[PDB]
């Protein structure tokens, strides 16, 4: 269940504060569909990037890795 | 050609990852020449497609889609005479960590390659050093960015992300940090944190 | 549970991706009590297995699979007294750069990994800095390690590899020139040159 | 995904290398190799070679033949 082809990180982090939240997941229609919905539901104070890996980008530590789409949601609104 | 076979690209591959622009303006203009909504919705469709390719993740090099957030900060802090393509060259900005720049320079030689060696420092030095280079397939497409890091610059690049930037300091403040790294004096961030809490109380 | 969450991986993925042996041998004992041309016949599938998982390429992390011929030369080197799992225990090696040390020493309170820590030169000092991980199943599945630097000693480490393979393997030489990196004297391998020579002649 | 299959003589810097597809066609591809340049060359699969200095400098070719020419003349 863990090998699910090649994956991203989608990243939701507020520009002046450090930290991100960040979420494994397959790059596509439904991630980007979502990525473009969440960003209007947060605003343009909070980023949502997509990454390779948080091991090439140390500007997004401390990561806080989330387990699903909704934990994201919840978890990014917060920031 | 050596450093893109290394990287796993190919003028191809940059070719189809290239996005062309629905706006009928040329990106050799500055920002007083479009409209920022216009500009905005755009972005927001290119982070969308940017978003969809599984291509991006099989190749042998990392990458990060740029947000719209970031975009509108940018527009709102370049308008109106900063050139387009010089503003919006980095949705898809590839990063590459090595142990030289040798390599990277020679790509000056492609005629749709634009290289800013910023391995000596920029004009305005702030402590960054690495090397970027654009890939443009014409003046109505996106340029896409490769950002080269020695592992010694990047390890500074990344400090100086998490306890210098954006927190209202000088940018003189970042070059008198990089000449404490390049002296021996900061081997970790907090260090970094340590000399930059003397340096601002000092100033 | 950080740092391999950091690297996409988990106990799970370790343990689907541990080879087990079937030379009805514990790899608790030494190479003595094992026969040369099984072993390397062994490893041989072992290395073909590696070079047959898509899943190692979808990982977010580098990796290598060594070959037959230096399994070979390592059986022949650490033969007879060496114990098998501190031999074969990098036959699938992943490579990783850690934020700080830190969040890889959180890793020794996993009951199947045992962590060597170089990062601090405290044992045979050659100027190598890191610390390698390495994931055993149990006495009779291959191990798996994971090699973790900081940028700053990856940096240094590979200058030295450089400089080891020209002049040839000098333990105190490395050591010292670990000295002169920390204290800002060697910024490239150009530098490190102009160091050594200042070394040499000063002796 | 792919990843790199990389030839090299251990005691000589620089390699041989060609991007290809992890599965049986090229692992039994390089077991072959392996057993017809014998074991003073070394065979190994890498992610990507700007993971791995210790292969420079890359000589890359672009297909399973050119790679076992260029692989037995090291």
């Amino acid at each position: 269940l863990y090998f699910q082809g090649a994956m991203c990180y989608i990243i939701a982090k507020r520009f002046k504060k450090s930290g991100c939240v960040a979420l494994k997941a397959k790059r596509g229609k439904e991630l980007a569909d979502f990525a473009t919905d969440l960003q209007k539901k947060l605003g343009y104070d909070i980023q949502i990037v997509a990454i390779t890996r948080p091991t090439a980008y140390g500007e997004y530590e401390p990561y806080k890795f989330v387990n699903s789409f909704e934990e994201f949601s919840i978890e990014a609104s917060r920031l | 050609m050596y450093i893109l076979d290394k990287i796993g690209l190919n003028i191809e591959i940059l070719e189809s990852l290239s996005y062309e622009s629905k706006l009928g303006m040329s990106f050799k203009r500055t920002l007083s020449h479009f409209n920022k909504e216009e500009v905005l919705k755009e972005i927001e469709l290119i982070n969308n497609w940017y978003f969809s390719l599984e291509i991006i993740d099989d190749l042998p090099l990392d990458s990060r889609i740029k947000s719209v957030s970031s975009a509108k900060m940018k527009f709102e802090r370049y308008y109106p005479n900063a050139t387009y393509n010089r503003v919006f060259n980095d949705i898809l900005g590839f990063r590459v960590i090595c142990k030289s720049y040798d390599e990277v320079l020679e790509l000056e030689k492609e005629d749709k390659i634009r290289v800013v060696d910023m391995s000596r420092g920029k004009s305005n030095d702030d402590g960054f050093r690495g090397i970027h280079v654009y890939y443009q397939r014409d003046n109505h497409h996106y340029p896409i960015e490769i950002q080269f890091n020695t592992y010694y610059d990047r390890q500074l690049n990344d400090w100086l992300h998490d306890k210098f930037y954006k927190r209202g300091y000088d940018s003189s403040c970042g070059q008198l940090l990089r000449k404490y790294y390049e002296n021996g004096k900061i081997k970790s961030a907090e260090e970094l944190e340590e000399v930059l809490e003397d340096v601002l109380y000092h100033c």
